[PDB]
Order: C-alpha cells, then structure tokens, then sequence
RNA sequence: AACGAUAAAAGAAGUGAGAAUCUUCUUCGCCGUAAGGACAAGGGUUCCUGGGGAAGGGUCGUCCGCCCAGGGAAAGUCGGGACCUAAGGUGAGGCCGAACGGCGCAGCCGAUGGACAGCAGGUCAAGAUUCCUGCACCGAUCAUGUGGAGUGAUGGAGGGACGCAUUACGCUAUCCAAUGCCAAGCUAUGGCUAUGCUGGUUGGUACGCUCAAGGGCGAUCGGGUCAGAAAAUCUACCGGUCUGCCUCAGACGUAUCGGGAGCCGAAGUUGGAAACGCGACGGUGCCAAGAAAAGCUUCUAAACGU
RNA sequence: CGAGCUGGAGAUACGCUUUGACUCGGGGAUGUCCGAAUGGGGAAACCCACCUCGUAAGAGGUAUCCGCAAGGAUGGGAACUCAGGGAACUGAAACAUCUCAGUACCUGAAGGAGAAGAAAGAGAAUUCGAUUCCGUUAGUAGCGGCGAGCGAACCCGGAUCAGCCCAAACCGAAACGCUUGCGUUUCGGGGUUGUAGGACCAUCAAGCCGAAGUGGCUGGAAAGCUACACCUCAGAAGGUGAGAGUCCUGUAGGCGAACGAGCCCUGAGUAGGUCGUUGUUCGUGAAACGAUGACUGAAUCCGCGCGGACCACCGCGCAAGGCUAAAUACUCCCAGUGACCGAUAGCGCAUAGUACCGUGAGGG
C-alpha cells in the first residue's frame, strides 16, 4: 500500500508541474512539501527493512 | 514511476494548434525511450496511443551576468491518440 | 597611410530623434560547370518570430551571422547501432623481457567497403523519404483455415566474390522544333489583326490473351572411396544420358490518386536529340592478374517429433 | 541552542517555525552515469546483453588474481621512507681516470611514518655490549691524473631504549617406505646459545555560566576631554557613527550530554676458492672484509669466522631462519605565532588553474 501512498504525491507533483509550466503556480511551497512527504514515506520503508529481518 | 517520466507540456503556438488535431506535445526526461513513454502517457490519461515520435533537443547556451552559461537539455515527444482523442480537456 | 579585388549604380516611396548605407517599387550592371543547387567533414543555435542599438560591423546604421526573450528540430522503410568483415588495434591461454613493458593463435573491436523493407504529393513564420493525405513493402507474436508432417545446426558445399581499356543493340532522365493541342489578353510605334506574341504542354500506383531490344540457364540416373572431420538425399571427380524456358529495362492502353498555366482547374500531340544512368554480372581485347566475412541457397550431426 | 529561518544572492511571490525551526556536535538512510570500473563493447560519463526476483514498475548478480573456504588484493595520495634502473651540463681554468652524484629523472612496493635492528659485530682496554637520531671526535685517519678534489670510524656527551620466537639433537604419533622393533614431511610435548647452550643418563569535544559608570563639554556622531565613581583570578582581542577595563562579543575562572574520538645436536649447493666487478676513507694499490654474475666447493665444539697481503701466538664472536614498538623524516590538512607582505608586494590567483594561447604534453 505504501506505493499507493507514494504515487498520489507523485501525480499531484506532476499535474502541479504542468500548472507551473502554464499560467498558474500560486503556492510554490506545496511543491517541496509533497517532495518531503515522498522522502519521509521512503525513509520509513527503510526502517521496516532491517527491523524484524535483523 | 510513469508520473515523473512526463516533464511538462509544450506550450507553443505550433503545439497548441496540434492540440486541435488530437496531437499532444510534451517534454520528457531525455533518457527515457518510446515504449515506456507511450505506456506512461496512456497509464496516465487512459487513452490508446497509435503514434509516437521523439527528438532530443540541446539546451540553449544562454549567458547571465557575463559568466558564460550552459545548456539545459530536453527531449520533446509528440503523440497521436486513437479516435478517443480526449486528454484532461486542459487545452489553452 | 589605409578603409581588403575596377562586377557600376540611379530615381521614387516608406520608417525613424536621426538615413548615400534599413524596407518597398521600378530600372540598370555581374556571375550562370557559378559567384546557382544537394550532401560529407567541421561549427554549434548562427535557424524562425518579436524586440534592441553599448560594444562587435573597417564609415553610417532604424540593419546584421551582433544583444535579449519565446519557438523550431518528429522515421519499422533515409545514414549509423541492436548484422558482417579489411588495414589497423586488441587479445584468456601462450612466447619473451632490470622494472613500467615487448610479441602473439583463435576470438573481439574496427567503414572508407558488404547486407537490408516506400513511393507520390501537401504544407509551420521556422521540420520532412520523419508530420498529414493517398496507396505500398519488411521482419516478429498470435488467432482462424488450408496443410494435416519434417524441421533441418557455432559443422560441410555453392554463392556472395570484385581488374583495366574499348565497344554492339535498346531505352529513360532530359533537351529541341512546329500553322499539334490548351489558356490569357493585346495590339498602336511604319507594318502584322494571326499562320502574330506569351505561357503550359504529365508524375506514382494497379490491371493488360498488347509492342519490346537486352540479359540469365544446360539437365537428371549412376560409379568410386582415397576429397570436403564423420555424416550427407547438397557439393567436387568420373563415366550413361534429350533451338527451348525465364526476365522485364522501357514503351503503349485502360483506370485511379496527384500535379498542372491560370481565372476551382485546360490541354496533355507529332517529329528529332540523348547520357558516365538503366537493361546487365552484355561483347571483345589486354597483362601489371585484379579483398574478407555475414546475410542468402543447399546437406546431414545432435535433439525434438511423427 | 532558544527566535528566528527560507545558501552565496543582494530580486519578489511562497511558506516554515516556542508540541524547538534555522544553525552547531554525533550517528543512520538514500545515493543517476563515468572513473581501479569489474557482465560484454567502447571515441570517459554513452551502446548492447544474459541469469535467477518474477504480476509489472523496480531490485539483486554476472572482471581478474590469491586461496577448500572465509576473507584478501587491483586504484589513489603534496612531500617523507626503502628498493630496481640511473644521466648530463659542470669542476678539473683543454680532457679521457676523477668530479658533478648514486644528485636529477623513471619505475616498483608501503605506511603514518619508514628503514634499520638484537653481534660469526665494533675494537686494542683480555674494554664494549641491538637499531636509529643529534653533538663531538675532525676535516683528524685516510682516499686521490697524490691533481681538482673527496672524506670515515672508535672513545666520549646526549634523545630513546625491550627484548623475541623458530629450525635441529629426543619423545609420542600417522601414512608410506622397503626384510621382519627403521626414516623422507606433517602434528603436538620438549628445546632455543659463546662467562657455549640444549637434548639423554643419574583529557579533548557542540556549548553553557561569567564583575564593574554615570553627568557635563567638542562633535554629524563618543569610545576622546572633563569631573566624580566602580571591577579586577577578568586591562588578550574584535565590534560598535573617532581612541571604550565597567555598551556587545568576549576574557580569568567554573560547569558541561544519550551516542562522540583518544597507548648424538646448533640452519649448507653455504662457508671458502678462481674469473668479472663493486661498496664503506678503499680510484688494483702490499688491498684485507662484505656483495653477487659464471664455474667449483668444507668442517663440527680437541669445531667454525674475523682482528686490512700472509704466518704463529694472543684476543673478539657463533654465519648460512623470522619478528620486533620508541628516539628520526615530511607537510596535502588544522591551530597559534611573526623586528613577514599589504594590491607591480604576498601563493599564479584578495581566488583562477579561470579568461586567454597550444593538435597536444603544456603554458597562463
Ligand atoms: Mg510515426
Ligand atoms: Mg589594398
Ligand atoms: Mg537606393
Ligand atoms: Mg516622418
Ligand atoms: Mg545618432
Ligand atoms: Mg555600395
Ligand atoms: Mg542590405
Ligand atoms: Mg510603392
Ligand atoms: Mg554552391
Ligand atoms: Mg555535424
Ligand atoms: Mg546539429
Ligand atoms: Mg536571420
Ligand atoms: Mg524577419
Ligand atoms: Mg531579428
Ligand atoms: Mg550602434
Ligand atoms: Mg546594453
Ligand atoms: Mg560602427
Ligand atoms: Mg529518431
Ligand atoms: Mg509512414
Ligand atoms: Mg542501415
Ligand atoms: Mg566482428
Ligand atoms: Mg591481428
Ligand atoms: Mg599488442
Ligand atoms: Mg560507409
Ligand atoms: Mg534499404
Ligand atoms: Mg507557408
Ligand atoms: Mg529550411
Ligand atoms: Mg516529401
Ligand atoms: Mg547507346
Ligand atoms: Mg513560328
Ligand atoms: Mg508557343
Ligand atoms: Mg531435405
Ligand atoms: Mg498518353
Ligand atoms: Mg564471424
Ligand atoms: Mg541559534
Ligand atoms: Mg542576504
Ligand atoms: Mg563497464
Ligand atoms: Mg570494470
Ligand atoms: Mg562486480
Ligand atoms: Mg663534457
Ligand atoms: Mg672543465
Ligand atoms: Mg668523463
Ligand atoms: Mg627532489
Ligand atoms: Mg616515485
Ligand atoms: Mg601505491
Ligand atoms: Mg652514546
Ligand atoms: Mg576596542
Ligand atoms: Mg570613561
Ligand atoms: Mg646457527
Ligand atoms: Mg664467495
Ligand atoms: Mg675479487
Ligand atoms: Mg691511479
Ligand atoms: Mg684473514
Ligand atoms: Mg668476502
Ligand atoms: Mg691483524
Ligand atoms: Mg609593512
Ligand atoms: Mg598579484
Ligand atoms: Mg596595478
Ligand atoms: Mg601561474
Ligand atoms: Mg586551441
Ligand atoms: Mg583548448
Ligand atoms: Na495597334
């Protein structure tokens, strides 16, 4: 399911990128926030790798 | 995956007249190929692709501040769909 | 001093603060196997659009290959790679050497060569065998059907596979003439009233009991082990065995998709010329004796089935 | 740590932050492509694959040499160390020996150092006691076309000092080797030398806490002038509108974290020799000794090597097996300091290996 959680931020980042290429990018911060949420969402995966499996 | 292969739509008076033909034009990450670029377009927008063409494009060599500049480097791809010619309608 | 070839330039009109130099019009002179056009190397946005005017431009500059910004670059079929080999470069093993290193079989890399499927048009300001329209071709996977069985290799054979000069026949590109056709209008200067003048006068594809130079080819049954590693129903050797088949270059007709001077679309004739291109790997002569590999065609080995 | 932050960046929009941001100290996790590059190819950063994961998207592997295997190596370093190679200008007022110099350079190996190191030594006292470094000996002894010139060591004074284990004589094997309780190499015990021994037999970190001044005057502005004070384990320094002990940062001093770094034997193709050579002061000299390139080739403790041809005596030492910290060198990097520079100086650069030049190496 974590891939499902990731690609939603991906698609919003894509359509938001399109909007930036056009005439409307009124909240630039929503960009890097979404990128944050991807990094976090992957970093958490790393913590379930070594945990449990040892 | 597919979302971040697509770069940003071309905004060109030529590209927008092609918008009226069912033709769609947008930049992509240059190291991608046609096969994956097509399944990306059609995973994303839900539409059959019947025609792809692609072209590497050098970055223009602009100069700011009297420090000589560099290139930028892109790969515009043009695509023709089936008769189901919709995208998001977001054309203008 | 020079302002980079002695191929001249003139007028009108425009834009602008500003003009011998920028734009337009009408003339003039210069190249025309070029000083026109299409590519390869190489250059790297110089391309198109809109702006600018410091510096760059041998003067000027409203302009520029200069500066700023935005666009433009599309391929199953073109060129290269996912195919092949040449010189050369590499090169496990191997041969050498105070060290670093030097040679080197197979193999590998390496196009300047081999192999390989598309042609006609339209057209952005800026791309075209790439996009679009018309109509093809090539490989691969699958499905339906005919077929209802043999496929047939990192190995064998054929073949690809090649010189120079000269030259017979036929043809197209392409070029010329005309009282052929088609289109448009006019004419004065002294004349012509059109038999004058000007211009255009076919590309691709599909189908022909159509005309057609030229060009390619012998063909099986069997013997031998000692030949191609063995195999072999394929090759090579040897012995028996009887003009004709194929191919269309190109032309012609019919149809169709285009293009076509021009004010949407006319005509598409007869006569002549003619390639180094095509038919083709033709013919003849000559000595200095004119790559290799894959693709391609043919055979079994193994295996898989029947 | 306790209010800011959103790199230089100086330009706005957008936000983030007292449930602690930003910044600092310390760990993790991501880590495209090239590059020893290592799946195969290659004109670096691009082309082309295969195998298991297999739902895909994505992940993991696929070089060679060492080794059963773990596990190791390949490449990169300013200078410093050791080694294999090894110049020439030059001086000799010419030039051969000689010097320059085992200097430069090339190559190999390694580390924070390295090399060397535990006496078959030095040496002349029957002294000494591993190696390295410094002082001195001493430019003495010597070497030398006895020319130019080159040039030790011992004693003594310092820096630091540590000594250690294997081979083998004999036990016990096991495996293999043959006419019958033996001898080729492994594994344990044992055993390691010259006054001969041994066997067998009796604190630094990120940081936190930190004393003491006010009025008038000149002036654009106080830190200067002035007048009265105050701290001082703190008058080092920098900032602040001009010169500040008492305005700020600090200073003396004090504290200071989860994870954080840091001391019968005793070695043989040898010792020794002849031929070529060479190293130390050693240039064939009366030329010992070590060193190998070629050919030969011993002895055991009443034995072996040396003491500068050689002999006797008298002395010193046990070769042919290994390891070994520290005193030494250097400066890419960091800190402090300076009778060092301060914009033609100082590094080439107040930053740039840039612009620019070159096909390049390279210069700049
Ligand atoms: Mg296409
Ligand atoms: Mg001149
Ligand atoms: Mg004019
Ligand atoms: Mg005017
Ligand atoms: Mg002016
Ligand atoms: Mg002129
Ligand atoms: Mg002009
Ligand atoms: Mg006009
Ligand atoms: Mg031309
Ligand atoms: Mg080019
Ligand atoms: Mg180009
Ligand atoms: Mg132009
Ligand atoms: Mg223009
Ligand atoms: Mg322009
Ligand atoms: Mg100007
Ligand atoms: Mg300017
Ligand atoms: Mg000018
Ligand atoms: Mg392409
Ligand atoms: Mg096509
Ligand atoms: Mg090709
Ligand atoms: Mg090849
Ligand atoms: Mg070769
Ligand atoms: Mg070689
Ligand atoms: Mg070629
Ligand atoms: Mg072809
Ligand atoms: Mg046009
Ligand atoms: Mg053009
Ligand atoms: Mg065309
Ligand atoms: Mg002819
Ligand atoms: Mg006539
Ligand atoms: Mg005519
Ligand atoms: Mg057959
Ligand atoms: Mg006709
Ligand atoms: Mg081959
Ligand atoms: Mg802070
Ligand atoms: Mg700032
Ligand atoms: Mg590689
Ligand atoms: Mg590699
Ligand atoms: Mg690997
Ligand atoms: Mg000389
Ligand atoms: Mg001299
Ligand atoms: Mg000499
Ligand atoms: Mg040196
Ligand atoms: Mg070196
Ligand atoms: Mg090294
Ligand atoms: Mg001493
Ligand atoms: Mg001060
Ligand atoms: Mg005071
Ligand atoms: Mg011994
Ligand atoms: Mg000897
Ligand atoms: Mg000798
Ligand atoms: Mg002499
Ligand atoms: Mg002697
Ligand atoms: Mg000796
Ligand atoms: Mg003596
Ligand atoms: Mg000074
Ligand atoms: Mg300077
Ligand atoms: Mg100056
Ligand atoms: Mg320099
Ligand atoms: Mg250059
Ligand atoms: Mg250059
Ligand atoms: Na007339």
């Amino acid at each position: 399911d974590f891939a499902k959680e990731i690609d939603a931020r991906k698609k919003e980042l894509m359509e938001l990128r399109f909007q930036a290429a056009a005439g409307q990018l009124a909240q630039p911060h929503r960009v890097r926030q979404l990128r944050r949420e991807v990094a976090q969402l992957n970093t958490v995966k790393a913590e379930l790798a070594r945990k449990g499996e040892q | 995956s597919h979302y971040d292969i697509l770069q940003a739509p071309v905004i060109s008076e030529k590209a927008y007249s092609a918008m009226e033909r069912g033709v769609y034009s947008f930049w992509v990450s240059p190291k991608a190929t046609k096969t994956e670029i097509k399944d990306a377009i059609q995973q994303a927008f839900g539409v059959r692709v019947i025609g792809i063409s692609t072209m590497n494009v050098p970055g223009k060599r602009k100069r700011v501040g009297r420090f000589i500049g560099q290139r930028n480097d892109r790969k515009k791809a043009i695509v023709r769909l089936a008769e189901g010619q919709s995208i998001e309608a977001l054309a203008g």
